[PDB]
DNA sequence: ATCGAGAATCCCGGTGCCGAGGCCGCTCAATTGGTCGTAGACAGCTCTAGCACCGCTTAAACGCACGTACGCGCTGTCCCCCGCGTTTTAACCGCCAAGGGGATTACTCCCTAGTCTCCAGGCACGTGTCAGATATATACATCCGAT
DNA sequence: ATCGGATGTATATATCTGACACGTGCCTGGAGACTAGGGAGTAATCCCCTTGGCGGTTAAAACGCGGGGGACAGCGCGTACGTGCGTTTAAGCGGTGCTAGAGCTGTCTACGACCAATTGAGCGGCCTCGGCACCGGGATTCTCGAT
């Protein structure tokens, strides 16, 4: 099943798969990835942008677009978990 | 004057995808692959019959030879189809 | 002045080239090669046009599919860049 | 005639293939392997469209010539 | 009525039968053959169409073109185990590229 | 029970290419499969080429063609010619 | 009635236009079988035939047997460019393969 | 009444020594120990199609014994036609 | 004295120059039909063969594996390497289309 | 580098055997030799689509420069695989036994070729709407120094 | 590593045209209702070839042990091909117009399916002997560690 079907998912910073990789997994999930910083429903990174508080991360939080580590996609993929667990039990950012 | 599947296969795509349309080279390859596939399942069901000197292609030499020309799932499929088919037809 | 990398534009070009679909030779020389070699098999021939865009649809794909053997046949020798052996490798191993 | 094929439609080619970077002595072989496809399936056609009589060479005529070489190619059919 | 119809098919049962037996394909034709040779003609066009629709959809065009029937049948395994020198008429190639040639 | 071979056919031709020389079985069942092979590419292609011109008859000139088309280059010219000069002289 | 004369004498062929013909009908090729056409096919299998059986014969008498065996079709088979064409997708039991090494594998 | 206990790793009797007369007849002069597991991979794959289609065809035939034919047909429509066996 | 050694590869050249001159069935014949027995009874239960038919699937794996193994060692000799290794027998298959 | 052992190969020749060539019955399938229906060879007509050729546009092919990253020849060194001696295990061969099932014959009845009559399906061909091709401006996605 | 610039890309919005979806008339092929004869489903019998099994020999497999030569990493450097510009040419387009020849039509006759009576050709079996295989011993080739 496709749970990301209608979502833009943000890409930010270093991350340990690769860009294919994480695009990959946005697709086989349905969703759709972007690179910009405001127009997004989700955003992923390791820790490094929201540790920062990198200026792209700034943007992020004053769009309050919540943040999840990379890995998080693994579970959305792996498991029958329902969308807020994936975005609050796994969340970066004090904002969302 | 020149037969074709055209409609039928149009058919058949108002019952997967009802809001679909199909291009005129689109609805070209599928006439060719029908073709195609007939050609192959009608002459495997001939040698068939020739092995075993059968003068008739009966529902089994199909069976059989879809059996052989396809792969896996589509084999699996495409046998209960048939199946399904001529028990409908049958009465 | 600006300028990029030697093997970045081929890319953008692998790119573009695979998610299109049109015929990549110009129809005219094309057709015009298609009759000096049937002119010696027979003289005084016509074609449907539509027999030459066949023609053109079955070159086009089995060169494409021979350069795809051909690169892995470089890559395989740890080269990126083709040569004439690896077509003569694939072709050979083809049978052809 | 066979120049005709230019040094950028093979390239073009290559692409379409995947092939990142070409070394300039595959032109004139390429230029060589086409010819020879070429020769084998006009030469069916041909065959095909003198034993029909005609002297005009159908579409059938090229998909039969593909078809038993196993190229079986769709869409003229 | 036709026997289409008592198959529940929308595939050309009498024209099955009628080409099956003018092709010479055999002395003699029972009344089952047809019936299941539509059956099977008509599932694997559905199986098809259903995958080309989906690659139609997966990008903004609501009609099939050849480049959808080409991604389709590349990308399911098994239609492309039977369908694998199978050429299609502007289908080009699937997105595919080496990682080898890629960047870093 | 009764089968049926190409052997003796096989074995009269080995007597005319090279008189001394003798032949296996299993060189032999080689032939037999060999002989039926291309007789049934042969005739499987001639079958082809009546039903694409509509013709319901295989007749010489179907055979003459599927053999320019199975056959390569010079072992297609003497094959057309075996069987052109055959033709001829069974006419007579 | 005349005297019976076999459609193969006629021809000058070894090989059988009777059952040649039999076997054209019987494999249903077609709904019908013009008279010529067994002959020239019969002819044409019987070049062939001899074509084979030829260089055979000289790859058992180059190898000092008087007996053709599955090794001299091999051979003779993989030896001519044009069998080897027609047949360079069939596989031959007792056959064994070409003496070959590639040429960068011998000692220097 | 009777049965046989279902065999078990029979792949591994295609010895060693087996698999490297075949690569010399193949004319391999070197083998790195890696090759022999997937050797035996492919060989597997192609005996359960050969297989696959020959057991259908004596199927087909309502016999219970596969046959030579069975196999001819097999390989025949596999592309790998063998002669020797028919006739 | 130290015993006679021919130095390495010089035998393998002699079983190519053996292996190839013979006909002989390389693999052993026994074990061959019971890894027959063994694949045939995953899609039927019970089977036989006629002794022929295990001959013919022998002949048809022994050319297959040879025709395959010149296809590998042109891919081993390509990469300048003498030696072959499993990439080697994935090219060629690649390549063939059998994958 | 050219030169002695020595190891494997290729080469005589006596044996002795079983696979191949030949010969004989004889069953049946090829031929001889008569209809007759129709496939298809041939003649005529017609109209369409392939070839020819024309002038203009502008996309694409070409030729040139230049530099960088690739191919690749070179060296080291590390370890794998080959070659060779020993142990062992199972393949192989002969021969034994039972009986599954492959091959064959014989019946009889289901069904499918075949004819005729009927009509609805599906084709050829009109036609109007709207999917998507072509801009056209726009807001990215990602590459390349420069830090 | 970040960051700015740039520039190539994919993205909204707008038109607009020609391709496809639908509607129509009709004509021919499927389908309904027969008929009838032969294909193949089922029984029954036979015997053959397959599967199981046993004991003995010895060929091959597995194994262990060196050690040298091959894979492959690293790397220095010569050059050949990628990126980009200015140049030029020939592909494309949309035009016209011609006519060969693909296509349908109508006739009729050459031949090939058909039947049946007839007989030699090819197959199934029994030989018997000579081409081959098999050692046994022999000379020749080629390799290797000397030099």
């Amino acid at each position: 099943d496709k749970p990301l079907s209608n979502m833009k998912i943000l890409t930010l910073g270093k991350l340990s798969r690769n860009k294919d990789e994480v695009k990959a997994m946005i697709e086989k999930l349905g969703g759709k990835l972007t690179g910009t910083a405001n127009k997004a429903s989700l955003c992923i990174s390791t820790k490094k942008e929201v540790e920062k508080m990198n200026k792209k991360m700034e943007e992020v939080k004053e769009a309050n677009i919540r943040v999840v580590s990379e890995d998080f996609l693994q579970d959305v993929s792996a498991s029958t978990k329902s969308l807020q667990e994936l975005f609050l039990a796994h969340i970066l950012s004090p904002w969302g | 004057r020149k037969e074709s599947y055209s409609i039928y296969v149009y058919k058949v795509l108002k019952q997967v995808h009802p809001d679909t349309g199909i291009s005129s080279k689109a609805m070209g390859i599928m006439n060719s692959f029908v073709n195609d596939i007939f050609e192959r399942i009608a002459g495997e069901a001939s040698r068939l019959a020739h092995y075993n000197k059968r003068s008739t292609i009966t529902s089994r030499e199909i069976q059989t030879a879809v059996r052989l020309l396809l792969p896996g799932e589509l084999a699996k499929h495409a046998v209960s189809e048939g199946t399904k088919a001529v028990t409908k037809y049958t009465s | 002045p600006h300028r990029y990398r030697p093997g970045t534009v081929a890319l953008r070009e692998i790119r573009r080239y695979q998610k299109s679909t049109e015929l990549l030779i110009r129809k005219l020389p094309f057709q015009r090669l298609v009759r000096e070699i049937a002119q010696d098999f027979k003289t005084d021939l016509r074609f449907q046009s539509s027999a030459v865009m066949a023609l053109q649809e079955a070159c086009e794909a089995y060169l494409v599919g021979l350069f795809e053997d051909t690169n892995l046949c470089a890559i395989h020798a740890k080269r990126v860049t083709i040569m004439p052996k690896d077509i003569q490798l694939a072709r050979r191993i083809r049978g052809e | 005639n066979i120049q005709g094929i230019t040094k950028p439609a093979i390239r073009r080619l290559a692409r379409r293939g995947g092939v990142k970077r070409i070394s300039g002595l595959i032109y004139e072989e390429t230029r060589g392997v086409l010819k020879v496809f070429l020769e084998n399936v006009i030469r069916d056609a041909v065959t095909y469209t003198e034993h029909a009589k005609r002297k005009t060479v159908t579409a059938m005529d090229v998909v039969y010539a593909l078809k038993r070489q196993g190229r079986t190619l769709y869409g003229f059919g | 009525k036709t026997r289409s119809s008592r198959a529940g098919l929308q595939f050309p049962v009498g024209r099955v039968h009628r080409l099956l037996r003018k092709g010479n394909y055999s002395e003699r034709v029972g009344a089952g053959a047809p019936v299941y040779l539509a059956a099977v003609l008509e599932y694997l066009t559905a199986e098809i169409l259903e995958l080309a629709g989906n690659a139609a959809r997966d990008n903004k065009k609501t009609r099939i073109i050849p480049r959808h029937l080409q991604l389709a049948i590349r990308n399911d395994e098994e239609l492309n185990k039977l369908l694998g020198r199978v050429t299609i008429a502007q289908g080009g190639v699937l997105p595919n590229i080496q990682a080898v040639l890629l960047p870093k």
